[PDB]
Formats: C-alpha cells, sequence, structure tokens
C-alpha cells in the first residue's frame, strides 16, 4: 500500500527525495518545482503472495447476477441467508477455492476460509 | 379446458421448434444473411466512396433472375432450367 | 536414497530439500523499500530489537526490507543465518544486510546500498528475488518424493 | 444467464430404468432450453438414441 | 442385475460425497496441498482420482 | 498531466499496485510534456527525417484520428473517447498482468463471428 | 455450461458422465463425452499423422 | 465493442434493454450482456454472431 501522491500545481507524479540534512522524505515533482514531505516512510512494496483483486467485482447488483450460486450460511454482521458466492477472483493457479459470499441484504462479504487473516478483504 | 396459461410440458416444446422450422425452415441462416445483404448492405456498399473528385451513384435496383441469351430474349430465368 | 537410509521418510525429505531449487522469492512474503535513515533508530516498530540485538556478543538511508514466510521458510529447512549469510554472499560487501533471528515473530532481512538509491535497489531486491540460490540444485524445481 | 435443461428443471421412487439427472438446485433461471437434442446439427440429428 | 444397479447408484453417489467432502474440505482451506503442487492442483487430482475408483 | 492519463487508466486511487506497474510508463513518456512533443514524438517514428514538424504533428493527428482505434469515431472532436478506451485497453492489459485476470479464451465462441 | 451455477466443481459439472450407455447420457453428460470425444479423435488423428511419419 | 460511455444503475438500463428486444422494439438478434462483476455493459448488433432460441423463463 504505497499510496502515491500528484504534485497540487501540475497534477504529474511525484518521485521521492531525501533531506540529506535533518535525514527525512520529500517528495519533489520534477516538472513544476512543488515538493511535499513524505506520509509513511515506504516507497515501494512487492506483493510475491497477494491479496488485492479476491473481492474485486463486489458490486451493488453483484446478487442480481443470476449465475452466481446461491447458499444459506449466516453472515458475521445481520445472520440473513440472502448468499451469492464466488470463488477468489484473482485468477492465480496458487489460489485456494475459498468462496466468497456476499450478503445481498447488507452487501457484506465474508469468507468459508476457516483460516482467515485480514480485515477488510479489499 | 386445457388452461391457456398452465405451464408448458417438455413435449410442447416441439411444438415450439414446429412453429421455428415452419418460419425459418432450415437454411435461414444463408437467406437471411443473403436477403440482408440484397435488401440493404447492398445499397450500403452503393453510397460508401459515391463520390469521385463528379458522378454519384444513388438507388439501387435488383431484378428478378434473367438470362444472356446469345440470340434472343433476356429471358426470364428458372432455376431448374439454368 | 542411499542404500542405508531408504526408509527414512526424513531424509528422504532432507535430500528433498537439499535439491529442490529454492529461490529467495519462494521464501519471502513481501518487500519493502523504505526511507530509513538512521542506522540505529528506525521508523520500523517491528526491527527496532533487531538493530539493538545486532549490537552485542558507508550505509544508504535506503532501506531493502524483504518479509520472510516461516511456512515454506522451515519447509524448506531454511534458517534466517542461512538465507541471510546467503545475500551476504551473493552481494559480496557491496549490500549491508542484517536479519531478524529465528526466534522472532517476523522473519526480516533488512539490507542497504554501501543519489540513485531508491532504482539501484528496486534492481538488487530483483536480483535477489530471482537469482539467489538459498537452497539447491538448479534447474530442478519440483521434487516429488514417492514410495 | 443460467439456463434449465428441461421446462421441468423449474419445477419447486425415481425410476432404476431412467438415467440420473442433476438435481434443480437455483430460482435463478433465466431461461430454459426449447428442448436439448436441439444441439445437434442434421447429420446427428438423425442418430437413433 | 437390478440390485447390481443399486449398488453401482450406491457406488457412484458414495463418491460424490468424497468429491464433495474434499471440496467443502478445499472451500474451508483445509487440504494441504500435496508437495510441490497446488491445492487447486491436488483437489483436481483426488476428484478425478475418487470419480475413478468409482467408474472402476 | 500524468495524474489525468492514470486516471484514464487506472479507475481506483487505492488499486496502488496497478498505479505502481504504471510508474515506469509515466517515466517512460518524462520527455514529452505537451500535446504537439507528443504529437511530434509520434509523428517522427512515422516520417521520414526529412519532414517538417508541422506536417509531422499533422501526420500523428491524422494517424490517432483515422488509424489508431478507428472503430470508435473517424472524425475529429473525440479524442476522450480514445484516450478512455486506450485506457481501459492498458487497463484490461495490467488487470490481466497483475494475475488478477484470466487472459481471454481465444476459442471462447461468443468471440466468433460466422461469416455467410 | 450456461446451466450450472459460477463456480460449481462438482462431478456433475465438472464432467462426469455418472450414467451407463444403456441408460442414456444427460445433454450435459452428452455434450462433455461428446467433449471427450472430440478430443479422442482430434489427436488420434495427430497420432496417425506424426506416427505415420515416425515409421517412415 | 465502442466505449460509450458509463451508466450509474444498469440493471434499470438493462431491464429496459431486455424489455425492449423482448417487444421488438430493440431487433430481436441484438445482445445484450451484463457482466455485474466487470462493471460493463457490452451491446451486440453486428453480424455473425450465432444465436439460438430460449425458453425466457421470467419471475
Ligand atoms: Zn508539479
Ligand atoms: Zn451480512
Amino acid at each position: 500500500m504505497t499510496t502515491f501522491r500528484f504534485c497540487r500545481d501540475c497534477n504529474n507524479m511525484l518521485y521521492p527525495r531525501e533531506d540529506k540534512e535533518n535525514n527525512r522524505l520529500l517528495f519533489e515533482c520534477r516538472t513544476c518545482s512543488y515538493v511535499e514531505e513524505a506520509g509513511s516512510p515506504l516507497v515501494y512494496r512487492h506483493e510475491l503472495i497477494t491479496n488485492i483483486g479476491e473481492t474485486a467485482g463486489v458490486v451493488q447488483d453483484i446478487g442480481s447476477d443470476p449465475t452466481l450460486p446461491r447458499s444459506d450460511r449466516e453472515c458475521p454482521k445481520c445472520h440473513s441467508r440472502e448468499n451469492v458466492f464466488f470463488q477468489s477472483q484473482q485468477r492465480r493457479k496458487d489460489t485456494s477455492m475459498v468462496l466468497f459470499f456476499v450478503c445481498l441484504s447488507c452487501s457484506h462479504i465474508f469468507t468459508s476460509d476457516q483460516k482467515n487473516k485480514r480485515t477488510q478483504f479489499s | 379446458f386445457e388452461d391457456e396459461s398452465a405451464p408448458i410440458t417438455a413435449e410442447d416444446s416441439w411444438a415450439v421448434i414446429s412453429a421455428f422450422f415452419r418460419e425459418k425452415g432450415l437454411v435461414s441462416q444463408q437467406l437471411d444473411s443473403f436477403n440482408q445483404f440484397v435488401d440493404y448492405t447492398l445499397q450500403d456498399i452503393i453510397c460508401e466512396d459515391s463520390t469521385l473528385i463528379e458522378i454519384s451513384f444513388g438507388k439501387i435496383y435488383v431484378t428478378k433472375p434473367m438470362v444472356n441469351e446469345s440470340d434472343g430474349v433476356t429471358h426470364a430465368l428458372y432455376p431448374q432450367e439454368a | 536414497l542411499e542404500p542405508g537410509h531408504a526408509a527414512d521418510q526424513e531424509q528422504a525429505k532432507l535430500i528433498r530439500s537439499a535439491i529442490e531449487h529454492t529461490t529467495l522469492k519462494s521464501v519471502t512474503i513481501a518487500s519493502e523499500i523504505y526511507y530509513d535513515p538512521d542506522p540505529r533508530s528506525t521508523v520500523i516498530p517491528e526491527d527496532e530489537e533487531i538493530i539493538q540485538l545486532h549490537f552485542s556478543l558507508q550505509q544508504s538511508p535506503w532501506l531493502l526490507r524483504l518479509e520472510l514466510d516461516r511456512a515454506a521458510m522451515n519447509d524448506k529447512d531454511l534458517t534466517m543465518g542461512q538465507v541471510g549469510e546467503r545475500i551476504k554472499q551473493t552481494f559480496k560487501n557491496d549490500l549491508f544486510v542484517i536479519w531478524s533471528e529465528d526466534n522472532d515473530e517476523k522473519l526480516i532481512i533488512r539490507c542497504r546500498v554501501v543519489a540513485e538509491e531508491d532504482h539501484m535497489l528496486k534492481k538488487i531486491e530483483n536480483t535477489m528475488l530471482e537469482n539467489i540460490t538459498l537452497r539447491g540444485v538448479e534447474n530442478i524445481e519440483r521434487v516429488v518424493m514417492m514410495k | 444467464i443460467l439456463i434449465a435443461m428441461q421446462p421441468e428443471d423449474l419445477e419447486p421412487d425415481v425410476d432404476p430404468a431412467k438415467r440420473i439427472r442433476v438435481s434443480h438446485h437455483a430460482t435463478t433461471f433465466t431461461h430454459c432450453e426449447i428442448h436439448p437434442s436441439m444441439i445437434l446439427g442434421v447429420a446427428a440429428s438423425i442418430i437413433p438414441f | 442385475d437390478g440390485p447390481t444397479m443399486r449398488e453401482i447408484t450406491e457406488t457412484i453417489a458414495e463418491a460424490k460425497k468424497k468429491v464433495l467432502d474434499v471440496t467443502k474440505e478445499a472451500q474451508a482451506n483445509l487440504l494441504t496441498a500435496k508437495h510441490g503442487m497446488t491445492l487447486r492442483e491436488s483437489f483436481e487430482d483426488n476428484v478425478v482420482r475418487f470419480l475413478n475408483e468409482a467408474r472402476d | 498531466p500524468d495524474g489525468e492519463i492514470l486516471e484514464h487508466i487506472c479507475y481506483d486511487v487505492n488499486d496502488w499496485q496497478m498505479l505502481e506497474m504504471l510508474k515506469p510508463c509515466v517515466e517512460d513518456g518524462f520527455v514529452i510534456q505537451d500535446r504537439e512533443t507528443a504529437l511530434d514524438f509520434i509523428g517522427r517514428r512515422g516520417t521520414a527525417l526529412g519532414i517538417k514538424k508541422e506536417k509531422r504533428i499533422q501526420y500523428a493527428k491524422d494517424i490517432l484520428q483515422k488509424e489508431f482505434l478507428p472503430h470508435i469515431t473517424q472524425l475529429e472532436g473525440f479524442e476522450s473517447r480514445k484516450a478512455f478506451f486506450l485506457g481501459y485497453m492498458i487497463n484490461r492489459l495490467l488487470l490481466c498482468a497483475l494475475d488478477r485476470k484470466d487472459q481471454d479464451d481465444r476459442d471462447h465462441f461468443g468471440k466468433k463471428r460466422l461469416d455467410l | 455450461l450456461p446451466h450450472f451455477s459460477k463456480d460449481d466443481y462438482s462431478p456433475e459439472s465438472k464432467g462426469f458422465v455418472e450414467n451407463s450407455y444403456l441408460r442414456g447420457l444427460t445433454p450435459q453428460e452428452f455434450f462433455f463425452h461428446a467433449m471427450g470425444g472430440r478430443e479422442g479423435l482430434i489427436d488420434t488423428a495427430v497420432k496417425t499423422a506424426e506416427t505415420g511419419y515416425i515409421q517412415r | 465493442g465502442v466505449w460509450h460511455g458509463v451508466h450509474r444503475n444498469p440493471a434499470r438500463l438493462m431491464e429496459t434493454l431486455r424489455t425492449l428486444r423482448r417487444k421488438g422494439d430493440i431487433n430481436p438478434e441484438v445482445s445484450m450482456i451484463r457482466d455485474i462483476r466487470e462493471k460493463e455493459l457490452k451491446i451486440f448488433t453486428d453480424a455473425g454472431r450465432v444465436y439460438r432460441p430460449l425458453f425466457i423463463v421470467e419471475d
């Protein structure tokens, strides 16, 4: 999660630079002369075994989707058994057959994974 | 009496298929294909590039089938004969 | 397996691991390049304990921090020390290497170049994840045991 | 879409002579097949059974 | 034989559980990937063998 | 402006993974900062070294208008229409590259046509 | 098939023909059998063509 | 194939599109697929698309 910033003025991409003196992280633009202090110090992230994309597809209409399969488990938020489940939408071989369900009453995504590690699933 | 809202049975499908074939026959993919050409797509080709730097081409008229008779009448051509 | 040890399901494994080409890629959860300028105090909590521990019986402010996965980490019968002193013997001195030890709940290799830095690092990060051979014979990818 | 094989797959002991056909688990059907024997062309439409 | 057919129908429907159990198992994420084989790779492998042990 | 370009590609400000894939694209097109330099850049890779800037730009202006994605529009005012489509292309391409999408099934029949 | 729901990994879905040929095949079974069949003939044509030339 | 734009609340578009085609008002041969989990609604009008008839099951 290296959420990265564009300049206030010219709206190009900002590139990380060091304040050599005070030892801290700037982010100059290389078009205008704009610069801002860095938020996190994290400049780069490479997620080898990824998650983001497993949730991708979750729309206000996902349940209107007739091709989706429908189970009657209970959602850990509103208990309604109007669910519509799909497998992790990432398209890796090294994906599980972990099901994701969407509560069609409170639009809550929950999981069949008994090894739950994440909180937002995003 | 045979409620005209009674659900369809597996048998009835054939009726609908009969209708389908009554209407389209077995080679509609050909005919319609060729027809949409003759009716529209044809005339639509005579309007693209129908301008020369003038001479512009307008309507298209497709005759009934006919023969270039060597010695004689441009003749109504019947498929069998042809 | 050598005549005397054929049944040893554990030696079949021990050979399997010491044969199956095992790259850094296969054992690292994620890489991250931090700006972390002070080589003593650190803008990363989970590493304060590890720099302290590497002061008991040059460097760029840019840090390449690898978080490794125990699962595949002990599965391939591997030490932090081993992964570590591998990278440290792959990049001569041209890289300052330091790693969390094998007890610490998070396994971490922290690496610095030793200014065009953020770019030499994304290169080195790749020269690690792809190229470096932690364990095994190159080209041996799967190694299945069978009776 | 989700298509029913036989209309009777919409419907909300079994003949041992009969084949074993899949359950009708869905109130999601958007269509049903006219007749599945219409998946065949001409040549195949002549083959009995 | 009328009965053989029930044994046969049973034999099959006895594998569709096996397959179903491995399904549930794997959807839970409880199937351990066989070394150097993906979950999805090894789930199928099981299913296919069940369904063959069955046919057979 | 980068921000704008990326918005055409990456319809999701949190999708830091995709935007991070493009990081080098934004760099790869750094040298060029205005439509004319860009149009010129293209012009030059479509033209012999003798040709004059205007003509060059004009060649790249006609290619983008008629050759580049011609099934969108071949007339003038539709540059946002292509940018957006082209973004969507780059999108799908990356969405595939990020192991987030299965590469298109070449043998799906819905995406065939029977010529008759 | 467009006759199953999305992410259906059951035998019936993924192509187990449950029935004997005596019993007859369901349309899906019939089409999946047709799929396996076409695989057979396709590379029965390959095996004939490559083998033809190996032998020579 | 042409991206023509965007629509928030597609299902309400989708209904109509379907209902129009089911009247005759949009040509029957015209094909409309909504990919719910892709945010896409692709309409097809070009010739060459092989299609077949089905019974409409509607609630
Ligand atoms: Zn700027
Ligand atoms: Zn819920």
